[PDB]
């Protein structure tokens, strides 16, 4: 067993590292056996590069790289193979290893890519597709806005005398406003499509929008006056005479 | 009125036990008397296991 | 159970640059009354000891941990964990975030006090759920964003917010049914003979 | 007493490896030198000091610790609490009080109420981040926060029995003797009397 | 040290303190560089052309000084450092526009209060509660942003205290309006000292 | 009053149609949303054919 | 590290490295031909003009040069014309439209025979504005949207000023959202800020015009007295280019 600076070392780093670290945590021990074979085992703390596809967040997965190769040695000099004794894959030790509470590890293979086509090098990439588990989100941000869903519906049920319409529906805007707040913490930022749950928040946004607006309607409906306002003969068998018997509304007498 | 005041002797209860049990889970959490399950010995500077 | 929790963390100790067939790792003996004992626990001064403002050690014992799978010249063979279970003090939570939480959850069945002609039932039913939707942004930005369980207090919101939904609900049925007239609805013999008589002398209302 | 705290802070210093047998500290001087301090915005040094202790442990006969403690009483500067947390809680608690000169046909007590509530609740925001979230005992601030809230609450309750009261008729309920006697004939006696009986 | 009483509309004093770590002034002393022209730079030097102005502050002068010191018998070898002061002045459009302007267009709304009607719709306190609860939006906005120290109050903080106190007065005089405009004769005598001051005499002092 | 009570009617009934409405848009859009999030599944194979 | 470099500097570096941290391996041919191909993270300042944000182009640079040495004893000559993006990952927020790589040479007149050599690597860069436009701009439209609906909700209703105010809450609570997203600079205004102001002021004058409107509907027979002129103009004139029955 023989410090790590003390022979020759390949200079495998990882190629897309995100903060500018290319090199392992601690350089160790190598073993070394007596027909020259070096095993050398340093552990990584390290920060990679993952384009997000943020469509379904977050209700997605992802496919997050890491890319392993030779920073100055090329293909003629340093050869690269998958590490097997042949199990192409990421080895995760099934009693020591710590689950992350937020994804579960669908696939973990590993590839050996030859070069594009001396300076050309090969890379062996491990690959992790990983799926979120969404269970915070449904909690905290989907069930309220079913919620406030619900009661936006229930808005056309409450009497226009009660004069109640207009707070309901727009305090419901202003519940979905503040949960607004609470995803800007948490969504992507980047612009190449929109996440599902930004596309089901601005649905519900114009839900209650359009509520308080046909609430409007309504209400300018209700408050009408008499002598001011004369019904056109259209409105009146349209919405007292065709529509009611359709709508299941019975006029007294 | 009726319908107001059955809602209250209705709700109201619901709302007063699902929080109870709901805290009660919690209130009554606590670690175990000892640090590993199975494992009677407790660890502790006061009950030393002589050689 | 949070913030009424209590952690199971852990310190694990070895050596990567040799193994168990190069050294033997061992936990420190001490001794009374010339016999020797293990030390089993992580040591703390008892003068010197200034405890955590959020977390309350309770237990704080030690191991020495050998895999009997793993071979003789693995780093993985051999190691020494030192545990800490921890309790938290949940006063913080409670004085700031689960009383006002529990007292403004629990206004919301005053609506059912409120007559409908006061004409701010549905208002504060609502309300409610705007300031539990603020608590739930609160508590957002004070937890991971697991999914192994829902924690104590987003159990209660969950269900205190479903409860005020429900509350809203039942007011727009309520002033709906209080603002109905002849000119637009029909008062059947068989729902006055239930509402005003029979539920009336069963409640033992005024 | 957080904002009007004070903390006694100290700094422990000595020789991490060698006893008092082998290498012996003495300070310089009784005090810490502030002669080159920069000013604080947040807190005022009123007392500092440093003091040398010798230990001997019972198994160590021979080999005295040394150490020297360098303490600092230290006072916050409360103005930018007494600002930006106390006054809004105070306007908060007396705005909890006017609801009951307000008027029930006015149909707009519950709407002061509420808003005052849900004006305290969005003040959480600003009390949590700066409060400090430990559990080691209940702040002033704390103390003040959750008694306005209580009240406000309290408030909301009484006035939910206010209204409930004001608006009952003779074709829902009949005026109970004892609550004629009370309100209607011995409090408004002692009362200002300018209100019509 | 950020003087924050005048905040957003401030100007600070950073110093720049250049000393030798090791040498006191009699092995070490300092003067200044000299241009082409041979006047003496005794400022921080700026390269106009590549030269980009920060975002939020503008540097107006920017002066420097050798000073010495501790030559007395008692304090003994020598000191001497270079120190520069920039004076620097923020640019406050950010300010104005996200913060100040609807801050100060939402708390002139109360005014509007004093216009609409004192009867059961009129919403008075609905205008002037809500402005207070929107100036409470603005305070949680504020304290992300001011500084956190307390030599002073800074104007923008001062401003909202003072238009929060202007609307809190406004609705306890709201309160009061409707509390007077709504007495019935049912319930309160007609009081011919407070109508003779409102009715007969005010209007003629007017 | 009668002419009122006609304004009113219409009121009514309008606001049944935009209840019914508001139930068939948002049972829709939340039904079409939510599968297209719940079979969004993870690939079954790590390298597939495109 | 064991041999000579040139002392390459990113002159308008803002707080990150100056020069080259990384020292991996030089690649030396028997002619003595060095190549050394380090890594860098590059903290570049750079003039940011926010007026067009979120639909802003943005000119950044790069100024590289020997911070030591002078022309006339190290020369700086670009490799190409342009800088080598064939191994450039795609960024969600920003596309390259244009990039190029200029060589200067300058000679200060105390220093008649020293020039001193840069190369400055230029991208002009436009931002991909979807977040922007679906996060920010699509709820400030639907709330001025909102702000104008209260001139179709009759006063007898009583929810005006409710519908008013509450559109202006929701707003404020949404300036929060706007502050914790768009970037907060003072150089110019952006244009999502100027629209966030003009639907402020929106509502405001909504708001007052409200305020107007509901005193006019409550104004008592007996305390007012209608000019003359409001009822030419109102009850006379308009209604005509309308379409509603006179009073
Ligand atoms: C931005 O920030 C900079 C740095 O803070 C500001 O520059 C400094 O401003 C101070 C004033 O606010 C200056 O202090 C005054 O200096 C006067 C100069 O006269 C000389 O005094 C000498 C006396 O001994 C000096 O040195 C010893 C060193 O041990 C020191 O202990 C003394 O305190 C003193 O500084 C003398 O030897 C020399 O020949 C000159 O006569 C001085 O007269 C002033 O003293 C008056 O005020 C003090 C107030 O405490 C009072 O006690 C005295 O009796 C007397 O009335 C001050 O000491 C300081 O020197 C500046 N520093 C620089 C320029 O490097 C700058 O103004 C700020 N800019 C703004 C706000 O726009
Ligand atoms: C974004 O911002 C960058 C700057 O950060 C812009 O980059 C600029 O691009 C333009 C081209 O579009 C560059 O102009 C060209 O420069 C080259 C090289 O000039 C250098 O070498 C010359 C000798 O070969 C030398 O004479 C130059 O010195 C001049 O300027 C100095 C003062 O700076 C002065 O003292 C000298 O006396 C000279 O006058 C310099 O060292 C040049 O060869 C090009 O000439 C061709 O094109 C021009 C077009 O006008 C034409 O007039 C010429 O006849 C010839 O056909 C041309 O001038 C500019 O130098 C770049 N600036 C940089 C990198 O600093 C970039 O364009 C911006 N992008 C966008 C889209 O906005
Ligand atoms: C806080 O967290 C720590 C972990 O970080 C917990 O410590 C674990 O505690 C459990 C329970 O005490 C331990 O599990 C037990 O391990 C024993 C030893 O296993 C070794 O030896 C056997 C052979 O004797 C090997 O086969 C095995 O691979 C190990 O090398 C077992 O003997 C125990 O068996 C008992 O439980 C099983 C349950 O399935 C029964 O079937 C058995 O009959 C028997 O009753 C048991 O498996 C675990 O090893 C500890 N982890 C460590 C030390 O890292 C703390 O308990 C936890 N504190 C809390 C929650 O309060
Ligand atoms: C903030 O916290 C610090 C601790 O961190 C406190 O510091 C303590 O200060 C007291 C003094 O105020 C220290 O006590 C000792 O002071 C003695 C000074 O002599 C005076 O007092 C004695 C007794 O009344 C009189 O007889 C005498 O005439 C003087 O009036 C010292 O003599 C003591 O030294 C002894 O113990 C040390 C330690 O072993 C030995 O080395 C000495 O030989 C001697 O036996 C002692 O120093 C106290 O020790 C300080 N604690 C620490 C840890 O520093 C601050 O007071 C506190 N500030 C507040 C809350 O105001
Ligand atoms: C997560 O991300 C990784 C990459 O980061 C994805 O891996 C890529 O997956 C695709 C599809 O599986 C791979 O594309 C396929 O590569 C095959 C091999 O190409 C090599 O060999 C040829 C021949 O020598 C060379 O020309 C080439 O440069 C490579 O060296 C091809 O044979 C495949 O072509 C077949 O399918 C295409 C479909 O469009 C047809 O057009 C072809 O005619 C042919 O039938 C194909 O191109 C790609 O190489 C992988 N990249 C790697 C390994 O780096 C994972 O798929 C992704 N995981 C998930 C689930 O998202
Ligand atoms: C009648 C009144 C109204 C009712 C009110 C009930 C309110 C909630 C009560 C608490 C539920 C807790 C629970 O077991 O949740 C489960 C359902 O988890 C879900 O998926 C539920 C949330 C769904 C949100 C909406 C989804 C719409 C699609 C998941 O539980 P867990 O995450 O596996 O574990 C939780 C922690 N534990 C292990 C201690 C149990
Ligand atoms: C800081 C930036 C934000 C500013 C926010 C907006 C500006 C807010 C500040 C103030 C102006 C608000 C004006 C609103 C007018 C509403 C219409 C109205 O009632 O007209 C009135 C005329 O009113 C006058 O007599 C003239 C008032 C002009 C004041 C200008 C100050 C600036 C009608 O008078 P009246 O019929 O006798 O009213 C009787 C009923 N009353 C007693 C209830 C009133
Ligand atoms: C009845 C129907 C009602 C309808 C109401 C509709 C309302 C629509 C309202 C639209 C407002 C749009 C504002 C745009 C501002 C642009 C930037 C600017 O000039 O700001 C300047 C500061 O400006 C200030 O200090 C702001 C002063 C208050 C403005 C709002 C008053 C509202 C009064 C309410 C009572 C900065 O100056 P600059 O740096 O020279 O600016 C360069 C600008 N350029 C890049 C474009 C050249
Ligand atoms: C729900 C409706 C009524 C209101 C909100 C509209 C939302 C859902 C709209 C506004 C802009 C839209 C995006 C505009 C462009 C793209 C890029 C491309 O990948 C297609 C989908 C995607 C990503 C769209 C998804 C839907 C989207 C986010
Ligand atoms: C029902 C509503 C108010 C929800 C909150 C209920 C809370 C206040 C109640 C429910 C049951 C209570 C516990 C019941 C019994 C005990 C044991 C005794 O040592 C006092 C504390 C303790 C542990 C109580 C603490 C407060 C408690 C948790
Ligand atoms: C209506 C009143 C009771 C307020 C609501 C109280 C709610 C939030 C309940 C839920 C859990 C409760 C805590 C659970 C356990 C204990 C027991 C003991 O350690 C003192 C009280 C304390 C700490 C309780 C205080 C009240 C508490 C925080
Ligand atoms: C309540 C209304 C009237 C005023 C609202 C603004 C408040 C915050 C203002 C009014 C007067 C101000 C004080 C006036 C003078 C001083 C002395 C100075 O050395 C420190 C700041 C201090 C102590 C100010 C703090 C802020 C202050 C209290
Ligand atoms: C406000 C309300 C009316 C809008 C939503 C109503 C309907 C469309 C919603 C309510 C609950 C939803 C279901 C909840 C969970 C699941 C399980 C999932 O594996 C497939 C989708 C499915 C089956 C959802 C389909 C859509 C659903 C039925
Ligand atoms: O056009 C000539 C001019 O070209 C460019 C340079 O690299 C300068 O040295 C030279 O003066």
């Amino acid at each position: 067993r023989i410090t790590a600076e003390s022979v020759w070392l390949p200079d495998v780093v990882l190629l897309n590292n995100n903060d500018g670290n290319f090199d392992v945590a601690l350089d160790i021990s190598v073993v070394v056996s007596s027909d020259g074979s070096v095993r050398w085992q340093p552990p990584g703390i390290y920060r990679s590069s993952c384009s997000i596809q943020v469509t379904y967040f977050p209700f997605d997965w992802q496919n997050c790289t890491m890319v392993f190769s030779s920073y100055s040695y090329d293909s003629s000099e340093v050869s690269l193979q998958t590490g097997l004794g042949g199990h192409q894959e990421i080895h995760i030790h099934e009693g020591t290893f710590i689950e992350n509470g937020q994804w579960e590890i669908i696939h973990k293979p590993s590839r050996l890519i030859q070069p594009p086509g001396e300076g050309q090098r090969q890379e062996v990439i491990f690959y992790l597709i990983i799926r979120r588990k969404p269970l915070f989100y449904l909690v905290n941000v989907i069930a309220p806005c079913i919620l406030i869903t619900l009661l936006a519906i229930f808005v056309f049920y409450l009497p226009p005398d009660a004069g109640e319409k207009m707070g309901l529906s727009i305090f419901a805007l202003l519940t979905l406003t503040v949960f607004l707040l609470l995803l800007a913490d948490k969504v992507p930022e980047t612009s190449l499509s929109v996440p599902i749950i930004i596309k089901y928040l601005m649905f519900t946004m114009v839900l209650v929008t359009f509520s308080v607006i046909l609430s409007v309607v309504v209400l300018n409906l209700h408050h009408r006056s008499p002598h001011t306002h004369q019904m056109p003969l259209w409105v009146r068998q349209i919405f007292i005479h065709k529509l009611p018997l359709y709508l299941r509304l019975k006029r007294p007498k | 009125r009726t319908v107001d005041r059955l809602c209250l002797f209705v709700v109201t209860p619901v709302m007063v036990v699902g929080t109870a049990w709901i805290f009660l889970q919690g209130v009554y959490n606590q670690p175990p008397p000892q640090p590993f399950p199975g494992d009677p010995y407790s660890y502790n500077v006061q009950d030393k296991r002589f050689i | 159970y949070f913030p009424f929790d209590w952690q199971n963390c852990s310190l694990k100790f070895s050596s990567l640059k040799y193994t168990a067939k190069e050294i033997t790792l061992s936990l420190k003996q001490d001794a009374k009354e010339n016999r020797t004992y293990p030390v089993e626990w992580i040591i703390i001064d008892p003068e010197g000891f200034t405890e955590n403002g959020e977390w309350e050690i309770v237990h704080r014992p030690a191991r020495v941990n050998v895999d009997p799978r793993a071979p003789l010249d693995s780093p993985s063979r051999q190691d020494i964990t030192f545990y800490l279970i921890i309790r938290r003090k949940p006063l913080f939570y409670i004085i700031n975030i689960l009383v006002p939480c529990v007292l403004i959850s629990f206004m919301v069945n005053l609506v059912f006090y409120l007559p409908a002609d006061s004409g701010e039932k549905t208002s504060v039913a609502i309300s409610v759920l705007l300031a539990q939707s603020v608590f739930l942004l609160l508590i957002s930005k004070r937890l991971p964003a697991t999914s192994m369980a829902i924690p104590l207090i987003g159990k209660f919101l969950l269900f205190g917010m479903v409860l005020v939904t429900m509350v809203v609900v039942i007011c727009v049925i309520v002033l709906n049914i209080h603002f109905r007239t002849p000119s637009t609805h029909v008062l059947s013999e068989g729902v006055k003979k239930l509402f005003l008589e029979t539920l009336p002398e069963l409640l033992h209302m005024s | 007493h957080f904002p009007f705290d004070e903390q006694n802070c100290s700094m422990k210093l000595g020789t991490w490896t060698y006893d008092g047998s082998v290498v012996a500290i003495n300070p310089e001087s009784d005090q810490p030198d502030l002669s080159n301090f920069m000013e604080s915005g947040e807190w005022v040094i009123k007392e500092s000091r440093g003091w040398k202790h010798s230990v001997t442990y019972s198994c160590c006969p021979d080999t005295p610790y040394l150490d020297i403690t360098y303490h600092f009483v230290m006072q916050r500067l409360p103005l930018y609490f007494i600002v930006n947390v106390i006054i809004p809680c105070l306007l908060f608690s007396f705005l909890t009080g006017l609801v009951f000169y307000l008027p029930t046909d006015s149909g707009e007590k519950m709407t002061l109420s509420i808003s005052v509530l849900l004006s305290l609740t969005v003040f959480l925001l600003v009390i949590v981040e700066l409060i400090p979230s430990t559990s080691s005992a209940v702040p002033l601030i704390g103390k003040y926060m959750l008694f306005t809230m209580v009240f406000v609450i309290a408030s909301i309750i009484i006035t939910v029995i206010v209204i409930n009261t004001h608006h009952r008729s003779p074709s829902t309920h009949v005026m109970p003797n004892w609550v004629r006697k009370v309100f209607i004939d011995t409090i408004p006696n002692i009362m200002f009397f300018s209100t019509m009986k | 040290a950020v003087e924050v009483t005048y905040f957003p509309f401030d100007w600070q004093n950073c110093s720049l303190i250049f000393r030798s770590q090791t040498y006191n002034a009699e092995e070490v002393e300092f003067t200044f560089a000299v241009d082409n022209d041979g006047k003496t730079i005794n400022k921080i030097d700026i390269d106009t052309e590549a030269y980009t102005e920060n975002g939020e502050w503008a540097i107006d002068f920017c002066p420097g000084v050798i000073r010495r010191h501790h030559g007395g018998a008692t304090d003994g070898p020598g000191e001497t450092d270079v120190i520069y002061s920039l004076i620097i002045r923020r640019k406050p459009l950010f300010y104005v526009i996200n913060i100040i302007v609807p801050c100060v267009l939402i708390s002139g709304l109360v005014l509007l209060a004093y216009f609409l009607p004192a009867q059961a719709g009129g919403q008075k306190c609905t205008v002037s509660i809500n402005v207070l609860l929107a100036q409470t939006v603005f305070l949680f906005l504020i304290a992300q942003k001011i500084p956190e120290t307390s030599l002073s109050v800074p104007l923008l903080g001062r401003f909202l205290i003072f238009v929060m106190v202007v609307a809190t007065l406004i609705v306890m005089n709201c309160v009061i309006v409707l509390n007077v405009s709504q007495r019935t004769p049912t319930t309160h005598a007609m009081s011919p000292r407070l109508r003779h001051v409102l009715l007969e005499l005010l209007p003629r002092l007017l | 009053d009668a002419l009122k009570e006609d304004w009113q009617f219409v009121a009514m009934v309008v606001d049944r149609l935009f209840l019914w409405t508001f139930i068939i848009f948002t049972s829709v859009g939340t039904l079409v949303i939510f599968l297209d999030a719940t079979y969004h599944l993870p690939p079954p194979d790590p390298f597939p054919s495109r | 590290e064991k041999i000579w470099r040139p002392d390459l500097v990113l002159y308008n570096n803002a707080d990150g490295d100056f020069a080259i941290v990384k020292f991996t391996k030089v690649l030396l041919q028997y002619t003595g031909h060095i190549t050394w191909t380090p890594p860098a993270i590059f903290k570049s300042y750079c003039e940011i003009i926010v007026t067009h944000f979120p639909f802003d182009e943005q000119n950044c640079s790069m100024k590289l040069g020997t911070w030591t040495y002078d022309g006339s004893v190290v020369a700086i000559n670009p490799e190409s014309d342009q800088p080598d993006l064939s191994n450039f990952m795609e960024s969600g927020e920003w596309v390259i439209k244009e990039s190029r790589g200029w060589k200067h040479s300058v000679t200060y007149s105390c220093c008649p025979d020293t020039p001193y050599l840069d190369i400055t690597y230029h991208f002009v860069m436009q931002r991909l504005p979807l977040y922007f436009i679906v996060n920010v701009i699509i709820p400030c439209l639907l709330f001025s949207f909102l702000t104008g609906l209260v001139f179709y909700l009759p006063t007898d209703s009583g929810e005006k000023m409710t519908l008013s105010i509450s559109v202006l809450l929701s707003l404020t609570v949404f300036l929060l959202v706007i502050v914790e997203l768009i970037p907060s600079t003072s150089s110019a205004v952006p244009l999502i800020g100027k629209y966030m102001l003009f639907t402020m002021v929106f509502v405001i004058a909504s708001i007052i015009i409200t305020v107007i409107v509901i005193n006019t509907h409550h104004r008592s027979p007996s305390t007012h007295v209608m000019p003359n002129w409001v009822r030419k103009v109102f009850i006379d004139t308009i209604p005509n280019i309308m379409f509603f029955s006179t009073m």
